[PDB]
């Protein structure tokens, strides 16, 4: 109906410009923890391509 | 009752009401096509027979 397709594009409009730290993190951040803390591992990584 | 003892399909009386549970309509107006039809269409399980 009118008024439901509005609020869903408000919604989506919405949700894409959330504020989020955590996919700035994943790139910048997160990368350089795991190099930090991966030889300290009792079980050393062992990884396929 | 001896295709019943052999049928492998069976009722689920609650499909036609989960999937009337996302129709777009009003709460103002007095019609409710999604309401009306479960009220002229009600699963009483003794279908089958």
């Amino acid at each position: 109906t009118q008024s439901l397709v509005s609020s869903m594009r408000g919604t989506l409009g919405k949700l894409k410009l959330i504020k989020s730290m955590t996919p700035m993190y994943l790139q910048q951040l997160a990368p350089v923890e795991l190099a930090v803390i991966a030889p300290m591992l009792p079980f050393p990584p062992f990884q396929v391509p | 009752v001896l295709l019943q003892r052999i049928s492998p399909l069976q009722i689920d009386p609650t499909i036609i009401s989960n999937t009337m549970s996302t129709v777009s309509e009003s709460t103002t107006q007095t019609l409710s096509p999604a309401s009306s039809i479960l009220g002229k269409l009600r699963p009483s399980n003794s279908d089958f027979s």
